[PDB]
């Protein structure tokens, strides 16, 4: 009978009530994909936010984040990466010291940037293990020109601000690796997505807000991208 | 100082001083003759 | 690790080697039979009137 | 009327009844420059009285009429486009349609003044004053939206929409109704700051948000030659939206009066003609929407 | 010795491949040349569903052909009623991330999983205030790409560790494992008899698995890129397969050949989902180009096109009665089509 | 059936030369982006070089930059590599690889352990 059709309409009221409040929390939270190599120190940064997928949540200036560490699956990442296209920003962590695996990281970044489904999403790059690179250059056994011949005849860009008590020798090397990352970011130049490189180490008691400030820039830029204000 | 509103008000004030133009010219000629 | 699976790899290809295959022309004719069998009763090939349709 | 001016001189003549045809001396109130004096065929000097002794008012008629004609036509085929499938964004299309609507009411109320001077004399002018106040607040609301989308910590969109949607209809209605008190106080036989002070406040508040919205684009263009070119092309499409026409002449109360009429009527009239094109016609967002919606409609 | 096995394997493959010619005595095109085509088809939308926040990845019809469930990446598993456009249940998950969903033939249970590697089974007829997780199928190393119910107890699952698995929900342990695939297995379809199922993986090849035995009965191949979708011809002697090479391929189980390739020169984007009609004439394949092309499965000609969705169409389904087709997409709108 | 069967490669003195080939079959060569990947003794898979569907955007790992030269003949459906200077670090098995998707500008998982579309590989070795 048609009486029962009213019963389901009453059930839909509770269903709709739950979905509408669930929409509020869903839109409030920022999804972030944490990507990186085995030796990158993905797990190290998760220790810094004291405030087989591993999900972490941190409150910064009372805005809720959710950062997804995926370390369960096989190396083949061509069909499970597709699912992180709605994500706000891919936190791509890389080990600066591991020069042999640095090119493989660069190639992984190129594939993420030029992916069809991840074309619209910006990648917050963390050049991790900056401190560990610092002592490695003073050793002077491993040389970048061996793996990257263009480094030999490369000077520091003008937009460089070294930290106090930093050798200029390391500063050229430090800003070369980011430059190599940012080479890919400009090649497509469609303004759809934007790499945000940062120089970080283990002793850094920060990055809770470095992701906050970068993710703020994409949320601001995504509004302006609508109006045609840029 | 709003342009539309101010202009409207001013036209309202001047509305009188529009059709008396002819009459005005005649009276001016009369004063010249005087 | 090659010898672990290669021994059983030849044991995998044997099963498909021993399958009963006839002329693929029959398979085309076999799909003819089923497509026409339920064509008259499939409401996607031909429009269905809104009386009996449940999506009107 | 000429008839009334003749009557006022005739009343002055009957009072005099020496009479010189104009006065029985401060330049007479019943005519003239009234801070001047006339001096004494019997000799007289009325040079001070005639200091002021109009064509541009009739000339201005066609200037804004054509502009608001193309403005009303352009937005009518622009508001309809916002009723297409999707493209009903909170961010843009839930404020742009309201902004576009406030042009319709203000544009149509221009033609009422020409006709009536339809509705009663007091009501026709009160609808003009209110509909003009909302158009100068809906431009502020637009400015108070993008500046809220940026300087706020992200933005909880639609948490504060009702708050600013009423602002573009409510506050001007609150304020204009105070001017109705003035209408009761006023004679209203002749049928003619409170109405303007808020609007002058709206112009300065909207402009201060325009220097806080292009300054942010200064930061976000250099750090991404083409940069310098891209900033001004981006600023020109934001130039009409924030209503920065109004900032120059908002101070000057003088009505000089030539250019205040010629300039502002040209832009305030054509504003719809270059706000519909840059936000509903030219943009790729609806251009990409219309090219595929056209194919979908003709698909069946 | 490694070279010895590689060389020895080649003659076994060579004799298998050589036999396939003997079977290929003609092509399907000559036998289907005589038949008149279906011609113009005009599928209209009926019942655009709403409710989901994030992209719809997966959906499934029920046996009644009325209720359908779909999973989206927001972490809601809500069951609609097609005719009344109404949400009967809205089941929260633990993992926003879910790549699969299946509705039990009984309709008592419902399946879903993704990056947790858990095909979580939910009770719909819970007496309590809210539905509860019956049993977590833990043990897969990789993401679950597709799980489908055999019966109230038996469920087959494909993971991202290149292994299919049959599970028993009462026991709560993996009974049969399917090893053989090189690449990540993406999709399943059970046979009508539910004795066999086919499964495509990221190696451009499908494998027919026997459910009881747990061994690959036959290996299908000929696709150029990663396969995405797979569905039986309703007879259960054949199946189509969508892949990233932007073609569908009909494969006969009995003949062990690839009869037809469904390709148009214009289309350069991969197939995400595939399904057949009840007649098995209208092969409707969902593309990455934000549309769903209804292929004629006999003649290999695009009869029609269903240009509904804004973003990519992820999942397809046809009703068991064969009234309608549903199309979950990345725009979060399940549109029901007829 | 997708298959990449290589030819050439073997023993050569340091500073020698080797013309590798990657005769591809069971798919259309013309639409796919190809790549070279080498596996050093006691190391993970490593990327060598690339070709962008027409020979336009070719790139190298930097370690082998300015030494090797890739070409393709779409008519003959073959991939090529050139060797001019060979170091001890270069002794490795060389797998010819194809990109997964057909009309793309991204290649994922080509240095993975069990990638589907990689060849049997040729052991290129340099020694006395």
């Amino acid at each position: 009978q048609r009486n029962e059709e009213k019963a389901q309409r009453e059930a839909n009221k509770k269903i709709e009530k739950q979905l509408q409040k669930d929409k509020q929390v869903y839109r409030a939270t920022h999804r972030l994909l944490l990507l990186g190599a085995d030796n990158s120190g993905k797990s190290t940064i998760v220790k810094q936010m004291r405030i087989g997928i591993f999900e972490t949540k941190f409150q910064v200036d009372k805005v809720n984040f959710h950062m997804f560490d995926v370390g369960g699956q096989r190396d083949e990442r061509r069909k499970w990466i597709q699912c992180f296209n709605d994500v706000t920003a891919i936190i791509f962590v890389v080990d600066s010291s591991d020069y042999n695996r640095l090119q493989e990281a660069l190639n992984l970044f190129k594939s993420i940037w030029n992916n069809r489904w991840l074309r619209t999403i910006s990648v917050i790059l963390f050049l991790n293990k900056q401190d560990l690179l610092a002592e490695k250059v003073l050793a002077g056994k491993s040389k970048i020109e061996d793996y990257f011949p263009e480094f030999a005849r490369y000077t520091t860009p003008e937009d460089a601000t070294p930290e106090p008590g930093e050798d200029p020798r390391v500063t050229r090397a430090k800003y070369f690796i980011r430059d190599e990352f940012l080479r890919i970011s400009t090649a497509s130049g469609d303004g759809r997505h934007y790499c945000y490189p940062h120089f970080t180490c283990a002793v850094d008691t920060e990055n809770a807000r470095r992701i906050f400030n970068d993710c703020r820039d994409i949320i601001q830029r995504m509004h302006l991208r609508q109006y045609e204000l840029l | 100082s709003v342009s539309e509103i101010q202009l409207m008000h001013n036209l309202g004030k001047h509305l009188n001083s529009m059709e008396r133009v002819e009459w005005l010219r005649k009276k001016l000629q009369d004063v010249h003759n005087f | 690790a090659s010898i672990a699976q290669a021994r059983k790899l030849v044991e995998q290809l044997k099963m498909e080697a021993n399958i009963d295959r006839i002329k693929v022309s029959k398979a085309a004719a076999d799909l003819m039979a089923y497509c026409e069998a339920h064509a008259k009763e499939d409401p996607l090939l031909t429009p269905v009137p809104a009386s009996e349709n449940p999506f009107r | 009327t000429k008839e009334e001016q003749i009557f006022l001189l005739h009343r002055a003549q009957a009072q005099c009844e020496e009479w010189d045809h104009i006065l029985c001396v401060p330049c007479p109130d019943y005519i003239f420059n009234h801070k001047g004096h006339a001096y004494r065929r019997t000799w007289a000097n009325y040079s001070e009285c005639v200091k002021f002794l109009r064509e541009v008012f009739d000339r201005l008629g066609m200037i804004y009429t054509v502009g608001y004609s193309v403005s009303l036509a352009s937005l009518t085929v622009a508001v309809l486009i916002l009723a297409y499938f999707r493209r009903l964004h909170c961010t843009r299309n839930y404020i742009h349609m309201h902004l576009f609507l406030s042009f319709m009411l203000r544009a149509v109320s221009i033609f009422v003044k020409d006709a009536v001077l339809y509705a009663g004399c007091r009501v026709a002018v009160t609808f003009f004053l209110y509909f003009l106040a909302t158009n100068y607040y809906w431009i502020l609301v637009e400015g108070l939206y993008l500046h809220s989308l940026i300087f706020m910590a992200f933005f909880s969109e639609k948490k504060y929409l009702w708050g600013f949607t009423v602002f573009g209809w409510g506050l001007p209605a609150v304020f204009v109704a105070v001017w109705v008190s003035v209408r009761a106080t006023l004679a209203n036989t002749g049928c003619w700051w409170i109405i303007q002070v808020p609007i002058l406040a709206s112009i300065v508040l909207n402009f201060i948000l325009f220097i806080n919205i292009v300054r942010v684009l200064a930061t976000k263009l250099r750090e991404t030659r083409q940069q310098y070119r891209k900033l001004l092309k981006s600023t020109l499409v934001l130039m009409p939206l924030f209503g920065v026409h109004y900032i120059v002449f908002m101070a000057t109360p003088y009505t000089l009066w030539q250019v205040q009429m010629h300039y502002e009527m040209l832009f305030n009239s054509f504003q719809g003609f270059f706000v519909a094109i840059i936000y509903c016609f030219c943009n790729g967002e609806v251009q990409a929407e219309i090219k595929k919606s056209w194919s979908r409609w003709t698909l069946a | 010795e490694l070279d010895q096995l590689r060389q020895e394997a080649e003659q076994l493959k060579n004799q298998i491949r050589d036999a396939r010619k003997a079977c290929a005595d003609a092509t399907l095109s000559q036998i289907t040349n005589n038949i008149d085509p279906v011609g113009r088809i005009q599928m209209r939308t009926r019942r655009t569903l709403r409710g989901h926040l994030a992209k719809i990845y997966a959906m499934h019809w029920g046996t009644d052909s009325r209720l359908l469930v779909s999973a989206s990446q927001d972490g809601k598993l809500i069951i609609w009623d097609s005719y009344t456009t109404n949400k009967v249940h809205a089941i929260p998950l633990r993992s926003s991330w879910v790549m699969t969903c299946a509705y039990a033939p009984s309709g008592n249970y419902v399946a879903c999983g993704g990056l947790d590697n858990i095909c979580s089974i939910y009770n719909l007829k819970t007496r309590e205030g809210n539905v509860r997780v019956s049993r977590e199928l833990a043990g897969h190393t990789g993401y679950l790409s597709c799980c489908r119910f055999l019966d109230d107890n038996q469920i087959v699952t494909s993971s991202g560790d290149t292994t299919c698995a049959l599970w028993d929900i009462e026991t709560g342990q993996q009974t049969t494992t399917f090893t053989g695939h090189t690449g990540d297995v993406m999709s399943l379809s059970l046979a009508p008899d539910t004795r066999l199922f086919v499964s495509g993986a990221c190696d451009a090849s499908a494998k027919l698995w026997d459910v009881r035995e747990g061994m690959c009965r036959q290996t299908f191949t000929g696709h150029e890129s990663d396969i995405n979708a797979i569905c039986f011809f309703p007879n259960g002697n054949a199946f189509a397969t969508g892949s990233d090479d932007a073609t569908c391929r009909l494969f006969d189980l009995r003949a062990d050949q690839e009869l037809m390739t469904y390709s148009h020169d214009n289309i350069i984007c991969g197939i995400t989902s595939v399904s057949f009609s009840k007649s098995g004439r209208l092969l409707l394949a969902g593309y990455d180009d934000f549309n769903c092309n209804v292929w004629d499965a006999l003649k290999a000609d695009r009869a029609g096109v269903l240009a509904g969705h804004d973003n990519r169409v992820s999942c397809l389904g046809v009703t068991d009665d064969g009234m309608a087709v549903a199309t979950g997409s990345w725009d979060s709108f399940l549109k029901i089509w007829n | 059936q997708v298959q990449l069967q290589e030819s050439g490669g073997g023993l050569v003195q340091p500073g020698g030369s080797l013309r590798l080939s990657c005769a591809a079959s069971g798919f259309t060569f013309s639409n796919y982006k190809m790549n070279w990947v080498r596996q050093a003794p006691g190391k993970g898979l490593e990327w060598v070089s690339d070709i962008s569907q027409s020979g336009a955007s070719i790139s190298y790992t930097g370690s082998v930059k300015g030494r090797f030269t890739i070409s393709r003949d779409n008519a003959k459906n073959t991939l090529y590599l050139q060797m001019n200077s060979l170091k001890p670090e270069d002794t490795a098995v060389y797998y010819c690889a194809r990109c997964p998707a057909p009309f793309t500008r991204d290649c994922f998982d080509v240095t993975s352990t069990t990638y589907a579309y990689r060849g049997q590989g040729t052991q290129v070795t340099v020694s006395s």
